[PDB]
């Protein structure tokens, strides 16, 4: 007799989803949910941005040459490059990591005069081929280096005191000098025992140059040695030393919040992203992805799963 | 499958079938002919558009770096991130693995199952004048022309108009 | 739905059936009524209580703070934690999302299960006394009094006492 | 007659409510629940805990003695309540390693306080004062430390060798300070003018510490500072102080005891409510698995979620007439 | 349950069923007999064994030791590390006990499928030949013998052989 | 009427399992998903294993009596032990725990001498009671005991420098002295006061051997303390020095990846496995376990639960 039948669709080639009972189900239609995609630029597009180039965040503290164009600023990213410089004379910071951190989650850098001045004997424009600046031996413009005004006399006993007057916290950084020769220190601080001591109500350090033989960098076997601590509003932090601190002309001063992002990708300011990595941005709609566990923003999830098809369709049975 | 339909006993799909996901073929003295199923194909894909919204559906959470693409890290606390973040990759790859499975468990039955909910809509509004012959079909007994084939897509298809035909053609009385 | 009867073959629910979550309906020549039934209601209901009380099963994991409310925390430390603290909140929300999501879908799901095992049931205890309208209904081919509409409620409803009636109603073939 | 008839049907209600699924967003059903708890309460709940407050009295106080912590210097309980701004130090200073230190103390169950029995020669005045730390309207010290000067202004102190032995089965916590100068004046009145070394070693540590001075702001009138100092003496280990001026040693080490529950919070103590979820807001009462209360919990909370709602369920779809 | 068979509308299971998960009990003139059905009972057993397989697939993630379990760790790091661990393992255990009660759902209610799939690939076989007695037989209304009963169970009966037979005894009026 | 009747299996004890909806669900068969029993032997079959057994891993470096057989060598997998001895002459590590878990992260160690030579006016041949050795008095096999060869002169001014001539970095060790008396100091190195200074072009610093009144441990009231950092390809590190340095004469090179284990459990060369804990192995293929949660490897997931069982078979109905 007359007759009805029922039925479904199915297509050629379906393709092959994994379910709970079965690692190999084809289905009519699937959709990735995973992102193998990224752009290799960084999207910048929407952002106060600030590349640092070849500037170190470190540097912009201390105020290297690199850095000049970097000593203040507003930003809501921060980008920081490979092989990017923080020191022109040799030397390490302590908690350099921290340091960094705070810095590429900052919104900005301001800097406050400390007012540090410096009696006669003294010589505080002490300069060095390692930081040249115009063809010339310069230093970080955010120090002073304090030498005797005479070779071999001894640095005088003196006291420096920055009093934050400020309603937020400053960050203040220090040098102390290390010297390369027991003839080096005395020429330029004297004969005398060294001692810098370093004095808020919430921070007491101390320090003391020492002499020891080092491979050169940038042509020197000397050493700065920089060290950092926050000042509060309202507080007063004094510097008691006498030879071998390398002074703070100027504070820093974090201002709000940005996206700090490690990468050598080139900017792009025509697309946009909330998502970063080494490698540059990643825009996508799907949840997972599988470029990297190292990113920054809002991102999606990372998964070590090169695929995972989300069917879209019915199980498939051909013809 | 779950509802027995798809894979199940309709032996294959219709590759002909390229304006639908559901629908009919059927034989008169006419001829025969195919036609899809708007309602069944959209609430199928509907359901599938709906999962496919909720899962872009995005973290507003932003994270920053905690390990230094161009520097040294200290070691211990280095090994401690690397811990903590290849504990946090497992649960995540785990976490789509099984949602993919699983959305996919569903997908698939739910298709199943609109197929399913068709052809019960097609034996109640034949009532008493047609049979299945298990495979998918339903044997209509009484003449039905090319717009009777229609009013059962249609869902227009009055029972009682052709039931004493039909009746008596299934019985032979 | 799954199972094709709630927001699906059956039109809307009866707001008007406060005693019970499923029930029946029926028209006679003594009137109609309605009452609800009992069994398929509390297979509902307990499957939705037994998956509450799976829910209030907590954690015996006591937590101490790594974060000081009153003092400051180290910078590396402290975004350490942060990071590694936000990762466990999308994983626990994303986490919720899902399992709110898949209940509700198997919920939804068990319960039009449940009113198809009733129609199902019914339509079994009918056997040839009766036909599907389609919505829902039986049409009864004989007389089926408040007490007859009772046993098919209580199932007790022998079909073999109305099968001749119903078949005679059924072909049109009652006598003159 | 044509046939009577039954109809099969399902309940629903005027207004349902929204809840979400797989596929929909927007799903209406008969009933539902939360299943994210947003209120909490903005006390702490101690019943059925041996509880200690410390008030005005910082953890880190309780082992050195300051005076805000007289009555905390032992104890036993099972949660330990930090307050805002308690007080550590009387005589300004830092402690080393201080975060550690805090969460040693606010996990443990109690403090004991062991003598040193450290005893000094005639040359050493051992009663060291000061304005900072006041007690009965009088100048006083650490409870549980000794400040050691030379009793001759101006002399210089003695080489010194104090030696605590642990008899104990169980490891003691060690506290001692380093006074550092505020003028080279000053530290010749009270160390004379010998160069001052203070070295201390067990088996397990070892370590040195050299008085410096330096010009500071004052704080409680004080441009002298106290850094303090600590470590573990396991049993039957000894632990050897050698100085010559600056020390500011123990008269008493503390023992960590059991184990308690820590909180940091300003709540007020309510002793008719019992919980086992706390923040810095309060507590926390629920049987909901989740909650968007605080990320910052303690002890057997519900998993915080960013979600305001997450309705599960608890009634079929909602299909109005 | 789900499907309204298992635990359902049949009333219980069968322990003299040891070579089958799902079958068939007959009665004709000949006598009772009992059958398993292939078929059905692969597919049950395949989507559970498909299921096992998956589940024992692997990390091949290396996790190194970050806790000495001879030596002292730091008090701070060591108390961030045991929140971090005992964070992982509420999120694991949570995982665990939603991956087992999922899956032990979907494989009871599969099952419940497969024995509903067979019971409806019958009834269709069976056509106007039979009746539904509502527990899960088919009242037969012809001559059923041994080879016939076969002949439904290997799924070759053509219900066309006895149509006319059994629509006259469905007619019949009986006391 | 002739009857066909559908049905299922069924047993008599069935067995209990958790459902969405039911903590008490019966069904006919179930399986494991926690594993329980783990293996308490070390299952290293597969494995270029080595036993440390007495030496403790950083003893490695340095070269304790103990570590005798472990001063160089190639593995893919490192056995600690429990109480295993590091130090003979009494002491300590400064980053001991970062150091230990750099060696157990390792494939292999290899040593190159520094080239290290003395003037006729020191004594490099300093040996103790504390390290023994063929019953006589020894030393760290790795290190030089360096003192004044007429006792109570003055310890020259010294001066070392290690090349790193290798395309890899490598782990450069030494010890400070700290003795126990003035006495001891003044015939050790003299009366003049002692500096160490440690300079390459990544690292700088300096230490100061200190007299204190000490408990003895094995024997002796002085201690040396341990540093260590990282010589990068082509840097050299310089040794500036008037007593007190217990100097390197050769330095270590970590090889390759290796994984660590913290256990005392018996090897057996027989099993395989990739997954280690305090008690031995795990070998599952289940993918969760009870057993610890610190394992080490590749490891089913830790979970707080005796048992959870996975349903392989429909509801139990029995008769
Ligand atoms: C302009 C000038 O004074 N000297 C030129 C040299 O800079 C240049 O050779 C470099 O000299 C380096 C050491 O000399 C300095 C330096 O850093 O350049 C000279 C600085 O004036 C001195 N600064 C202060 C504040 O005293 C500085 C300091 O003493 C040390 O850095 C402390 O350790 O040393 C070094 O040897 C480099 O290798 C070299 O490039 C020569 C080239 O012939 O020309 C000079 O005119
Ligand atoms: C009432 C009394 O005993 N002394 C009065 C002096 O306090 C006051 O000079 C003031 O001295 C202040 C610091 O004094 C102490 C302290 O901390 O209170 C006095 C302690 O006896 C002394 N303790 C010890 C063990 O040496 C202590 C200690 O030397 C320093 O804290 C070390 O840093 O100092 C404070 O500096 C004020 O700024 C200062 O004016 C004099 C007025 O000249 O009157 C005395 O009656
Ligand atoms: C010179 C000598 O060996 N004299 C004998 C003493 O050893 C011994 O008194 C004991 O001295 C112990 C320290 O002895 C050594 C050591 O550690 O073995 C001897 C080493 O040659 C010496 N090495 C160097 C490089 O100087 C070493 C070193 O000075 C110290 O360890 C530095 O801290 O010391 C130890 O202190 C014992 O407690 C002490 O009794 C006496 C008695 O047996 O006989 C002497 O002939
Ligand atoms: C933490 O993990 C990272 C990534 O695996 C390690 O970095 C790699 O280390 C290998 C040496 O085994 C280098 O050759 C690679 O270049 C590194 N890769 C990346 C992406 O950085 C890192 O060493 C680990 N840290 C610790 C302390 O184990
Ligand atoms: C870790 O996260 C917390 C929460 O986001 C940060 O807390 C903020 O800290 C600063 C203090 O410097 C305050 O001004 C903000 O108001 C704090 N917000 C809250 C909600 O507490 C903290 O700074 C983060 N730590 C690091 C190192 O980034
Ligand atoms: C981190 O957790 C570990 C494991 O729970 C703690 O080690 C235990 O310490 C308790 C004392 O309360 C002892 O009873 C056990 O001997 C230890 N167990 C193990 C397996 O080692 C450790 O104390 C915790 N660390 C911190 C810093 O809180
Ligand atoms: C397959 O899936 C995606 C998402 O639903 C869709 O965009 C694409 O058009 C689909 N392909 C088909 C139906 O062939
Ligand atoms: C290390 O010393 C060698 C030989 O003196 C020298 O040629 C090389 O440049 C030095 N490397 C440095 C200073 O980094
Ligand atoms: C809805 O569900 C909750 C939890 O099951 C219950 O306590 C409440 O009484 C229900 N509300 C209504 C209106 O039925
Ligand atoms: C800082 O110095 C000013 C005077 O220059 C003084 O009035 C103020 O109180 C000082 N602050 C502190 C904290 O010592
Ligand atoms: C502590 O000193 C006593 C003094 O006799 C000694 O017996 C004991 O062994 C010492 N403890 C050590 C070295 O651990
Ligand atoms: C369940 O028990 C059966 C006995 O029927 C046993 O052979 C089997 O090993 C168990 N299940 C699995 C998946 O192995
Ligand atoms: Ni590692
Ligand atoms: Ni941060
Ligand atoms: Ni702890």
């Amino acid at each position: 007799p007359d007759k009805i039948c029922l039925g479904h669709h199915a297509v050629a080639n379906g393709t092959i989803v994994k379910t709970l009972t079965n690692e190999q189900e084809e289905v009519t239609n699937a959709t990735e949910t995973v992102e193998s995609t990224g752009i290799n630029r960084l999207c910048m597009k929407g952002r106060k941005h600030k590349d640092l180039g070849n500037c170190h965040p470190i540097g912009m503290l201390i105020g290297t040459p690199a850095c000049d164009l970097h000593l203040t600023g507003m930003w809501d990213t921060l980008i920081e490059r490979e092989n990017a410089i923080a020191y022109c004379y040799p030397g390490a910071t302590v908690n350099v990591e921290a340091l960094r951190q705070k810095i590429m989650e900052s919104g900005g850098i301001n800097k406050i005069s400390t007012g540090f001045t410096y009696g006669s004997s003294i010589n505080s424009a002490g300069t060095t081929r390692a930081c040249m600046r115009n063809g010339g031996n310069s230093f970080y413009a955010e120090l002073k280096w304090l030498v005797s005004k005479s070779k071999g006399q001894n640095f005088p006993q003196t006291t420096n005191t920055y009093r934050n007057t400020d309603t937020a916290e400053h960050l203040i950084m220090w040098g102390i000098h290390h010297p390369s020769s027991t003839q080096e220190k005395n020429d330029l601080y004297g004969t005398q025992s060294l001692s810098i001591s370093v004095g808020s109500s919430t921070y007491r350090n101390n320090f003391v140059p020492v002499v020891g033989a080092r491979p050169q960098v940038n042509g020197q076997s000397g050493r700065i040695d920089f060290h950092w601590t926050l000042v509060q509003p309202g507080d007063n932090i004094t510097f008691s030393h006498n030879g071998g601190l390398i002074a703070p002309s100027r504070v820093s001063k974090l201002i709000g919040r940005g996206l700090g992002i490690q990468s050598d990708a080139p900017i792009d300011n025509n697309c946009e992203s909330k998502c970063f990595w080494r490698g540059g941005s990643i825009n996508t709609r799907l949840p997972f992805q599988n470029l990297s566990p190292r990113t920054v923003g809002q991102c999606p999830k990372y998964v070590n799963r090169r695929s995972l098809m989300l069917a879209t369709g019915m199980r498939n049975v051909p013809e | 499958g779950l509802f027995g339909a798809i894979a199940g006993f309709l032996e294959n799909g219709w590759e002909g079938m390229v304006d639908g996901w559901y629908g009919f073929r059927h034989q008169n003295a006419q001829g025969t002919g195919q036609a899809a199923d708007y309602k069944s194909t959209q609430a199928a894909i509907d359901q599938i558009t709906g999962k496919l919204n909720r899962l872009v559906e995005k973290t507003n959470t932003e994270f920053e770096s905690i390990e230094s693409e161009f520097s040294e890290i200290e070691h211990q606390i280095g090994n401690v991130i690397n811990w903590t973040k290849d504990s946090i990759t497992d649960i995540w790859t785990y976490q789509a693995e099984l949602l993919v499975a699983m959305e996919n468990q569903h997908t698939i039955d739910m298709a199943d199952s609109e197929m399913l909910n068709l052809y019960e809509r097609v034996r109640k509004q034949l009532r008493q004048n047609a049979e299945e012959d298990g495979k998918g079909c339903f044997e209509i007994y009484h003449a039905c022309d090319d717009s009777c084939m229609e009013s059962i897509r249609n869902n227009t298809y009055d029972h009682s108009q052709y039931r004493e035909e039909a009746l008596l053609n299934r019985l032979n009385i």
